[PDB]
């Protein structure tokens, strides 16, 4: 989510989750796009149909 | 009135004959592989069609 930053100044907040084996779920502190490791994640559903908002706004 | 009689006893078997047939497979399986299968659900028109034939009153 972090904006681009600009020299060497931030060192981590941009780069790619590296990985040799990316077929199994990444560890606690690796990166994730929506949801995490643990059981914190978003409920299923679909872009189509609206529960709450719909479209590109929603999750 | 002088006679000579030969007797035949009749016995009347009134079974209760309900049938019940239907023009349909046995198995109506339901496969839900694509996402509008999920949201909009599975409909089957028609599966199955009861013929009703009965001696008594039937519910």
């Amino acid at each position: 989510k972090t904006a681009f930053d600009t020299g060497r100044a931030a060192l981590g907040e941009n780069n790619v989750y590296a990985s040799r084996d990316p077929f199994d779920r990444p560890s606690a502190d690796a990166r994730y796009i929506a949801g995490g490791n643990a059981p914190a994640e978003v409920a299923g559903g679909s872009y189509l149909v609206d529960d709450g908002a719909s479209g590109s706004n929603g999750a | 009135n002088l006679i000579s009689e030969q007797n035949v006893t009749v016995t009347m078997d009134l079974q209760p004959v309900l049938q019940l047939g239907m023009q349909g497979s046995e198995t109506v399986s339901f496969v839900f592989s694509q996402i509008s299968e999920y949201i909009g659900g599975l409909t089957q028109y028609g599966a199955v069609d009861l013929s009703v034939s009965s001696t008594v009153d039937w519910c």
